[PDB]
């Protein structure tokens, strides 16, 4: 199926504590694989999944280098901002990118996007087209004519048919292993007390990958979406992923709910109930 | 892989 | 724009005394994004603790995971411990191995 190329790229400022804290966190498909962080003892590019030992000094140099100068943009952005939006020097600031590709299994471009933030705030995107820009306020609206002016669009959509998809395919490529393979959820069902002949039943799906799953409680064939809590899915660690849906239920009656569980590496998805 | 960002 | 953090702890593996695992922490939902995350073995700060998984949602609030190799014991009691603006007081999460 499908993979993405995503970078997610923060800078924050911090006035009367130095220069802004930049970061860049690289994923392909739900894995990280590359950061730079400017607070770092020695700040470089680095490498976070194995299969990067794959590429060569070369390659950490210039997206070193690269990261550099991005870091310096964001610098300059900041202080732009805030001008823009005619605020004090004294506060602190976020701004905040997505940037990145998509590609479908034959490797060819399903969809590119860039989309920045300004204190926690939608500020500018490029549309789906790759063409234009959409502004949300008036400060962006300056960006959005600048970035008219300098052709800042068919650079970017260069980037994201161009070199976004070609290293997208080469980390596919090289860490195939990682990336292609699914680890199936384990699953099981803990029980706990309320007041008032009433009873938590929290089902777990542990140990997966990719990200993507599907956990529900049913009763009598009907889903009971309404009524469970459950968390986001979220890493553990070392590359896989977790998740918990919970239900309240009427003590005695445990045995007629079933968790529901549906991903990838479950050719038939899981059917469990609480065992005492 | 990652993009060469202008400034706003 | 400000979004208190929500913190979660728990093992990759369920637990079993004297088996290595992985102990997590993840914070999610917050802004803005400065934020001070320690994980904690009866009361002390574990020292080698790697943050990783840092990401943003769609409404840009920010998602980050700590972690730790770990070897649970019957009587070791672990927790997570977050400061930010959001909060006037730092705020601890503990993990509950029977969750």
């Amino acid at each position: 199926g499908p993979h993405s190329l995503r970078y997610f790229v923060t800078a924050v400022s911090r006035p009367g504590l130095g220069e802004p804290r930049y970061m860049e966190v690289g994923y392909v498909d739900d894995t990280e694989f590359v950061r730079f962080d400017s607070d770092a003892e020695n700040p470089r590019y680095e490498p976070r999944a194995r299969w990067m030992e794959q590429e060569g000094p070369e390659y950490w140099e210039r997206e070193t280098q690269k990261a550099k100068g991005n870091e310096q943009s964001f610098r300059v952005d900041l202080r732009t901002l805030l001008g823009y939006y005619n605020q004090s020097k004294g506060g602190s600031h976020t701004i905040q990118v997505i940037s990145g590709c998509e590609v479908g299994s034959d490797g060819r471009l399903l969809r590119g996007y860039q989309q920045y933030a300004y204190d926690g705030c939608d500020y500018i995107a490029l549309n789906e087209d790759l063409k234009t820009w959409t502004a949300a306020d008036m400060a962006a609206l300056i960006t959005k004519h600048k970035w008219e002016q300098a052709g800042e669009a068919e650079r970017l959509r260069a980037y994201l048919e161009g070199t976004c998809v070609e290293w997208l395919r080469r980390y596919l490529k090289n860490g195939n292993a990682t990336l292609l393979r699914t680890d199936s959820p384990k699953a099981h069902v803990t029980h706990h007390s309320r007041p008032e002949d009433k009873v938590t039943l929290r089902c777990w799906a542990l140990g997966f990958y990719p990200a993507d799953i599907t956990l529900t409680w049913q009763l009598n064939g009907e889903e009971l979406i309404q009524d469970m809590e459950l968390v986001e899915t979220r890493p553990a660690g070392d590359g896989t992923f977790q998740k918990w849906a919970s239900v309240v239920v009427p003590l005695g009656k445990e045995q007629y709910y079933t968790c529901h569980v549906y991903h990838q590496g479950l050719p038939e998805p899981l059917t469990l109930r609480w065992e005492p | 892989a990652l993009y060469n960002f202008a400034t706003m | 724009i400000q979004k208190t953090p929500q913190i979660q702890v728990y093992s990759r593996h369920p637990p079993e005394n004297g088996k290595p695992n992985i102990l997590n922490c993840y914070v999610t939902q917050f802004h803005p994004p400065h934020i001070e995350i320690q994980m904690l073995k009866n009361g002390k700060k574990i020292p080698k603790v790697e943050m990783s998984d840092m990401s943003f949602s769609k409404d840009w609030s920010f998602y980050i995971l700590a972690h730790t190799e770990f070897t649970p014991t019957e009587t070791d009691t672990y927790a997570c411990r977050v400061k930010h603006d959001s909060m006037a007081e730092p705020k601890t999460v503990y993990w509950d191995r029977d969750m």
